[PDB]
RNA sequence: AGAUCUUGGUGGUAGUAGCAAAUAUUCAAACGAGAACUUUGAAGGCCGAAGUGGAGAAGGGUUCCAUGUGAACAGCAGUUGAACAUGGGUCAGUCGGUCCUGAGAGAUGGGCGAGCGCCGUUCCGAAGGGACGGGCGAUGGCCUCCGUUGCCCUCGGCCGAUCGAAAGGGAGUCGGGUUCAGAUCCCCGAAUCCGGAGUGGCGGAGAUGGGCGCCGCGAGGCGUCCAGUGCGGUAACGCGACCGAUCCCGGAGAAGCCGGCGGGAGCCCCGGGGAGAGUUCUCUUUUCUUUGUGAAGGGCAGGGCGCCCUGGAAUGGGUUCGCCCCGAGAGAGGGGCCCGUGCCUUGGAAAGCGUCGCGGUUCCGGCGGCGUCCGGUGAGCUCUCGCUGGCCCUUGAAAAUCCGGGGGAGAGGGUGUAAAUCUCGCGCCGGGCCGUACCCAUAUCCGCAGCAGGUCUCCAAGGUGAACAGCCUCUGGCAUGUUGGAACAAUGUAGGUAAGGGAAGUCGGCAAGCCGGAUCCGUAACUUCGGGAUAAGGAUUGGCUCUAAGGGCUGGGUCGGUCGCGGCCGGCGCCUAGCAGCCGACUUAGAACUGGUGCGGACCAGGGGAAUCCGACUGUUUAAUUAAAACAAAGCAUCGCGAAGGCCCG
RNA sequence: AAGCCAGAGGAAACUCUGGUGGAGGUCCGUAGCGGUCCUGACGUGCAAAUCGGUCGUCCGACCUGGGUAUAGGGGCGAAAG
């Protein structure tokens, strides 16, 4: 909502900032075997654990 | 014709959420958020219904910035009780204290016997 | 809310201290808005005092009487209720009376009470005529009232 | 704001030591002197002309006199 | 003109709760409902308030009494007795 | 090889079912490789203010904004997207939280418990750590004298921690402008609340007068003495302040639902004057749009008063829609107070808006001209205020917080350009933390989803009409609900019609059909006398032209006997069966004429009667097969219990 | 419905008539709440209970948000397990 306390505004912008593309040279790394972020989160996929 | 919103995040008709029509030099027609009305104080008689005079009818909070002459009347418990009740209470006081000299002077005429 | 009988507010002198008390005395029916109630053993027969049941006559009837010698009032408290003072007997500081269920009741001659009927009047003479009455009857006491057989 | 009602009070509110400015308004029917204070824009209504020439040439020195027009 | 032959002030609940128990019920409010002469004022204003308690507009007193009437005959009656029970305990 | 075996993968079905709830799309152009779906323009429609409009709460959490991509997703497509990628965006003393308590939750003391712990919330507690007051002192120091500090005396029951509302209580911010996305927060301009000021910031108040001796022509000066914690009004009460503690009292906060009136505003409506548009085949001085003044002060209307003074009323009077009021003081006359959201004024026109132009700063809060005017209406609708009633075996919060009064413990100076003190005017400083974007729903929430479901509110135009009904339209919005094209077979789903008969169909008039609004008549049995009842039944209903009836404002003089073609008194006269003029809503009744007898012409909109059974009625019930005769109910009856108690939990 | 006004008739008791008034777990009927019938639609649905028309109530035992309390042999139940 508009209303929110500050820990779910900070709980908010961690889930914001974590939900972003793997950069682009990860992929060149010795070993990598990650092709890309698994953990991607879509708003209206699937919600938030709160 | 135009239609109008809340200017704040209350949105139900509560008892705090009252507004009235204001129309600005933009000519637009907005909310005004109104004050509560105030009550003149009752008498603390409590007897007779009636408000007092010459105390302005405004809300509690608001009292603290009003000068002294605005909360009371310039009499014996001005501001505090009504004229009427005030008058009564000071012949009560005088007709009674009057009413136990009378019974003092009678029973100290009576003990002149044995 | 929640009774029939009226609630007289009564307001004394403080004995002790310069105060004043506010007490909510069961209004004995016949009283009225600035009449002055006596309350003590020196008290007189008038409606609305309150003095102890040893001195009172053998035929009078109270208001709010104690069940102890010290407690508060707690028996013909219901509007229109009243207990009857029967005898006495100065040994052993004993006083028999009628309570509203027609028992008899010794208690100790120091219980006080209130001279007169409780105010109130006849309330269960009114038929209620309709469920809604008996909701709104009930529903400032408890949830008691819609009952299942 | 405050409406001033005649000169001499004016003249002593315009000579304050919060006066910050003081603005020269010349509507059609009248002339207005326009006194900023710090709590309140003091207002003096001039109906004639050559009064307000006096009190134009008449203000305290050291205050910002500028005109609206 | 008249406008209902016997109900009266009972014609509000039509047709309900049966005829006997309309008919006792309409003594009592008649008397709950109606204004008696002030004993303090003397003015025509006395007017139940609530259960047992009875009101009076003009000098404001306030006076405990029965559920439906200003008084009960009980009440009446407990009065004398005790005006009786004090005149004979003093002398 | 089996176990309706476990996991994974793949077939036929099958290019099949299907992409059919809520009326609808069409033309041209642009970008583009590509257009039924994107964008723009034109046209036709829909939502029709109880919206498909404009904003919020909960919930979501970046979905908001700009740019780009066309892999996957948006059950057709897409040049589009709530997709993907890259950047950006939420600014507060006065909008909320924060404070208060509510229903309640919950420590400590105590009790219990093998024990984690839980019972209890004032009950089995030495439960006040505070105080301007006075004394003892340390002089800490600008040691004058007031600020520090320790102890003692005196006073001190929130009698109980603490938590508990973004809808309750709760001081005080509004107007204009501005962005791609933020604003009551940013900028501009006007205010306001709270807290602070020790060295006291300025004024004003307190507060600065009489008496006696002298001097002095008088006025006026000198000395002494005495006052002086304000003043006015008969009163209601008023004035700009108006010494005062512990303590006490009171008020505000602080109160249900419904009815009927009245005042004010906003909107609606009408008549003109402007400005700009629309029509002009003919007519239309015509049709449409627009035509501001915030908070906060001052003044004035208006509304209200169960406020005061004079006076004393029956031949009772006043008065409301209703009421109701009066020797406990009517009517009448004169005052006082409260609210003042209305008008004027400061704000204020400089801003805003509408038009007509002129320069450019690639993208100016640019510059200029003109205007922003006069009126009338009302059972109109919506808010708000006020008055007065009705209902209750229902009586409709608490606490923070603020204020007034009683009392006078004390403090202040010796007549001084004075003191203590000040709720008066102005001045100086500060207001920390958190939230703030967007959606708020036939696509941003829940239902596995862009799911016909569910989800709390605010605002509310014109016509018809009783109406927030239904139907059409304006402001605003949208593209027909996850596809289109071509045909018009059966069967279906939804909607109509049907000659003659009229329930013969069927378990059963199921379904459909009939009736329906308003006016005028006229209404039975039975009945608990209230009802039945819109009983039943009958007539009328359009258009046009009139005719009556139902109101409100003013003014009615007999005149120069004269000078403030006008005014004071008076010789100077009889509207007194009331007239003259002006203005104004709708409503009712009647008449004539008239149309192919059609007229509540769409919409809205009871089929009726005679009985039997059951339940008295209103209400409730098996969410997702049973709405009932079941449950409840008032009424009636019985039982237990006087508190060391009845019933019950533990 | 009570209450009230006026007129008329009455010896009174009182009665009759016309207005006023606006009561009611009152009636028709929106919104809301509910869910009778078509045993309609749908029934690999829009929907793991929905949709259309027709319906019941619509000032009260009314509808509803939020905050609270009651927890499994327990709660809560105008009662249908
Ligand atoms: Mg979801
Ligand atoms: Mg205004
Ligand atoms: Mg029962
Ligand atoms: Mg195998
Ligand atoms: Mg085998
Ligand atoms: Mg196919
Ligand atoms: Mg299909
Ligand atoms: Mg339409
Ligand atoms: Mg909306
Ligand atoms: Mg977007
Ligand atoms: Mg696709
Ligand atoms: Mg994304
Ligand atoms: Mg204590
Ligand atoms: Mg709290
Ligand atoms: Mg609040
Ligand atoms: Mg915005
Ligand atoms: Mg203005
Ligand atoms: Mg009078
Ligand atoms: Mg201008
Ligand atoms: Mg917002
Ligand atoms: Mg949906
Ligand atoms: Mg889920
Ligand atoms: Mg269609
Ligand atoms: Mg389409
Ligand atoms: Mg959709
Ligand atoms: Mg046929
Ligand atoms: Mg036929
Ligand atoms: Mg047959
Ligand atoms: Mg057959
Ligand atoms: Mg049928
Ligand atoms: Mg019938
Ligand atoms: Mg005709
Ligand atoms: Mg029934
Ligand atoms: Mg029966
Ligand atoms: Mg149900
Ligand atoms: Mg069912
Ligand atoms: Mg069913
Ligand atoms: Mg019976
Ligand atoms: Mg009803
Ligand atoms: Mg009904
Ligand atoms: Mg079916
Ligand atoms: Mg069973
Ligand atoms: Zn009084
Ligand atoms: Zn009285």
């Amino acid at each position: 909502s508009s209303h929110k306390t500050f820990r779910i505004k900070r709980f908010l912008a961690k889930k914001q900032k974590q939900n972003r593309p793997i950069p682009q040279w990860i992929r060149m790394k010795t070993g990598n075997k990650i092709r890309y972020n698994s953990k991607r989160r879509h708003w209206r996929r699937t919600k938030l654990g709160l | 014709v135009q239609r109008l919103t809340y200017r704040r995040r209350l949105s139900y008709n509560t008892a705090s959420n009252k507004t009235r029509l204001s129309r600005t030099p933009g000519n637009r027609i907005v909310y005004l958020y109104t004050k509560k009305v105030g009550k003149a104080p009752k008498s603390a008689c409590g007897v007779c219904p009636g408000r007092l005079r010459g105390v302005r009818a405004v809300r509690p909070k608001v009292l603290m910035r009003l000068s002294k002459t605005k909360k009371h009347v310039s009499r014996a418990y001005g501001g505090s009780m009504c004229a009427k009740c005030v008058r009564d209470r000071i012949k009560r006081a005088f007709l009674i204290e009057e009413q136990k000299i009378v019974v003092k002077v009678l029973k100290a005429q009576a003990q002149s016997q044995k | 809310p929640g009774r029939g009988a009226p609630l007289a507010k009564v307001v004394f002198r403080d004995p002790y201290r310069f105060k004043k008390r506010t007490e909510l005395f069961i209004a004995a029916e016949g009283i009225h808005t600035g009449q002055f109630v006596y309350c003590g053993k020196k008290a007189q027969l008038n409606i609305g005092n309150v003095l102890p049941v040893g001195t009172m006559p053998e035929g009078t009837i109270v208001c709010c009487l104690e069940e102890k010698p010290g407690d508060r009032g707690k028996l013909a408290r219901a509007s229109g209720n009243y207990a009857t003072v029967i005898s006495h007997n100065p040994e052993t500081k004993k006083t028999r009376v009628k309570l509203p269920s027609g028992s008899k009741k010794v208690i100790s001659s120091a219980n006080r009470a209130v001279v007169g009927v409780v105010a109130g009047g006849g309330r269960i003479d009114k038929p209620i005529l309709k469920a809604g009455r008996a909701y709104h009857k009930y529903k400032a006491k408890r949830n008691c009232w819609p009952r299942v057989r | 704001p405050r409406k001033i009602e005649e000169i001499k009070d004016f003249l002593l509110t315009a000579r304050r030591k919060d006066a910050k400015s003081v603005k020269i308004k010349k509507n059609k029917d009248n002339v207005k002197f326009k006194v900023r204070c710090s709590r309140y824009l003091y207002t003096l209504v001039i109906t004639d002309k050559e009064k307000a020439e006096k009190l134009k040439q008449s203000l305290p020195p050291g205050l910002a006199v500028k005109e609206l027009k | 003109a008249k406008r209902t032959k016997k109900v009266g002030i009972v014609g509000k609940y039509g047709t309900r709760y049966g005829a006997s128990l309309r008919k006792m019920v309409k003594k009592i409010e008649i008397s709950q409902h109606a204004k008696y002469t002030c004993s303090f004022c003397g003015k025509t204003k006395m007017k139940r308030r609530a259960v047992g308690i009875w009101h009076c507009g003009s000098c404001m007193k306030t006076v405990a009494g029965g559920a439906w009437t200003y008084n009960t005959t009980s009440a009446v009656t407990v009065k004398s007795a005790i005006r009786r029970l004090k005149e004979l305990k003093d002398q």
